[PDB]
């Protein structure tokens, strides 16, 4: 199960 | 024994040739079980091992959903970082991520990881305490700030500790007949004469799993690596692996040499001779 | 920084003239992930070549497996041709049945 958190760069 | 699940994301730009391609692959141990490729006629998360095929429609649409959001996220990532470094509009750039978790023989969290690389080098990583970041440079520090103020660390920990481990165990259960099973290398020695004076002796390990293995040559019982030609361990394409090690030897002295093989699938170390 | 790809060409099972096998082309250690790979029979492109998904290793370098069915003979030759930005010329490696 891949992860579904928000990303920031 | 011990086990791991890992996801690998790659985003690579192609200026003048479209929008950044996104690719993801999932692994349990040395076994790939999932994949996604933005360039596919119909991009979806697809199964690569029998024991995930059973997962239901809601799983695959949720994963496909996640991957499409992923490609968008990394596209932004590439564009933002490109800004940080003030690079030329010129060529391609790459943004990679590897994350996942290790579980011990007891089935508990050993370590969680989640590190990013830009153009092939460390950029930023979630520290082993799953609470802080290591920025590899000036740019990554900017990102660090953003992630700290957004609380990205907590989000990642929540997944690495709970979800990641649970599903890892689940896949482990569901694919036990292959994941928790070691296949022993089928070994032999081939004979290749170079001249009337020298011949090559090649020692093969074929059809083994997992990847980790050890091959070595001995003369009269004593080692002698420095003289040994290896090949990197390679995949057969059937989920198993191959490897050989060779040594050039004086014609007539073949008896003196023995190849030695150690692998998890062997009850006891093996010894071959020509 | 660009990394030149390393190439291994080898069959899936031990080679036996006339016996259907699978030829592999294992490409590793390259960067960036952009890459073109063809497999050759007697110097001529092979139509159906399968391509595993591009993955990468601890050092972030990439690897991929290309392969196709083939029937080894005494005479027929086999090669893998890789084209990558890190090289000016396409790199060709011929399959050695002893390796």
């Amino acid at each position: 199960c891949t992860s579904e958190e928000m990303n920031a760069f | 024994g011990s086990h791991s699940m890992r996801y690998f994301y790659t985003a690579v730009s192609r200026p003048g040739r479209g929008e950044p391609r996104f690719i993801a692959v999932g692994y349990v141990d040395d076994t790939q079980f999932v994949r996604f490729d933005s360039d596919a006629a119909s991009p979806r998360m697809e199964p690569r091992a029998p024991w995930v095929e059973q997962e239901g429609p809601e799983y695959w649409e949720r994963e496909t959903r996640n991957m499409k959001e992923a490609t968008q996220n990394f596209r932004v990532g590439l564009n933002t970082l490109h800004g940080y470094y003030n690079q030329s509009e010129a060529g391609s750039h790459t943004l990679q991520r590897m994350y996942g978790c290790d579980v011990g023989p007891d089935g508990r969290l050993l370590r969680g990881y989640r590190q990013d690389a830009y153009d092939g080098a460390d950029y930023i990583a979630l520290n082993e305490d799953l609470r802080s970041w290591t920025a590899a440079d000036a740019a990554a520090q900017i990102t660090r700030r953003k992630r700290e103020e957004a609380g990205e660390a907590e989000q990642c920990r929540n997944y690495l500790e709970g979800t990641c481990v649970e599903w890892l165990l689940r896949y482990l259960e569901n694919g036990n007949e292959t994941l928790q099973r070691a296949d022993a290398p089928k070994t032999h020695v081939t004979h290749h004469p170079i001249s009337d004076h020298e011949v090559t002796l090649r020692c093969w390990a074929l059809g083994f799993y997992p990847e980790e293995i050890s091959l070595s040559w001995q003369r009269d019982g004593e080692d002698v690596t420095q003289d040994t030609e290896f090949v990197e361990t390679r995949p057969a394409g059937d989920r198993t692996f191959q490897k050989w090690a060779a040594v050039v030897v004086p014609s007539g002295e073949e008896q003196r040499y023995t190849c030695h093989v150690q692998h998890e699938g062997l009850a006891e170390p093996v010894t071959l001779r020509w | 920084i660009q990394k030149t790809p390393q190439i291994q060409v080898y069959s899936r099972h031990p080679p036996e003239n006339g016996k259907p096998n699978i030829l592999n082309c294992y490409v590793t250690q390259f960067h960036p992930p952009h890459i073109e790979i063809q497999m050759l029979k007697n110097g001529k492109k092979i139509p159906k070549v399968e391509m595993s998904d591009m993955s990468f290793s601890k050092d972030w370098s990439f690897y991929i497996l290309a392969h196709t069915e083939f029937t080894p003979t005494e005479t027929d030759t086999y090669a893998c041709r890789v084209k990558h930005d890190s090289m000016a010329e396409p790199k060709t490696v011929y399959w050695d049945r002893d390796m």
